[PDB]
């Protein structure tokens, strides 16, 4: 009978893989994902605020794909990962991310970890919201 | 102990 | 009616919660209970962003110990989504001032979980609150 | 709806 992790290494470790896959294998991002998970990442509608948010595995990567993630790349520069309802992690990112080799964009991001519940201290992403401060600020 | 993994549950 | 959206839930709160911290900072403790988490940005000693403190009578020390004076708010997106247990997961993003300098900008996350003894109410599980310029 | 806050106390 082991110990469950703590919420911050799971919250490190967690945000360390997903940006390496946002990089290596965007495609693969869906993964991290169950039926309920909510998911929005920035984007403007147009002559309208900011987009709406997705929901399950398949509409997931269909956005992710439809963003069209190519030499992603990925600066860190903050990471909280709190306990949270029912053993989850709470895990609030601040970074700038640079899609195409454009311009280093300034974001923030909450993810919501939650138990997966068939293998022991693994977890998928239950709800995950990413916003550009150039798109509010 | 087990290594930290992620992944949905595949449902 | 029926069961509020959490897009409500989350716009409400943020309404009542920068409203209380505007008029009366000393009754924010409320807002919790007895596993909820808080950290309001702040940069410790030679070093990194700081820490968090858990329970109502320790995050109502560190609200009164941050001196909350005047303070003054401008919210510019709010997002507010289902997560477990029919919590509210919230994201802010706005301009925070404090004893009437200037705004900085910040990035807040909730967790708001329901309370389970009133129909509709909730607590704070997880206050996350950063001023960017201390991370960027 | 009617939407309040507070604790369990």
């Amino acid at each position: 009978v082991m110990e469950k992790p703590s919420p911050l290494l799971v919250g490190r470790e967690f945000v360390r893989q997903y940006y390496t896959l946002l990089n290596q294998a965007p495609d693969m991002l869906h993964r991290f994902y169950g039926k309920n998970s909510s998911y929005v990442h920035g984007g403007l509608d147009s002559n309208g605020k900011p987009a709406d948010a997705v929901y399950g595995q398949k509409e997931i990567h269909r956005k992710v794909m439809s963003q069209n993630f190519t030499n992603c790349h990925t600066k860190i520069r903050h990471v909280d990962a709190h306990a949270t309802l029912n053993d989850g992690v709470v895990v609030q990112v601040m970074g700038l991310l640079s899609n195409n080799n454009q311009a280093l964009r300034r974001f923030m991001q909450t993810f919501v970890l939650a138990p997966e519940g068939s293998v022991a201290n693994k977890f998928y992403v239950h709800n995950d919201i990413f916003r550009y401060q150039d798109e509010v600020f | 102990a087990p290594r930290i993994t992620f992944g949905g549950p595949s449902d």
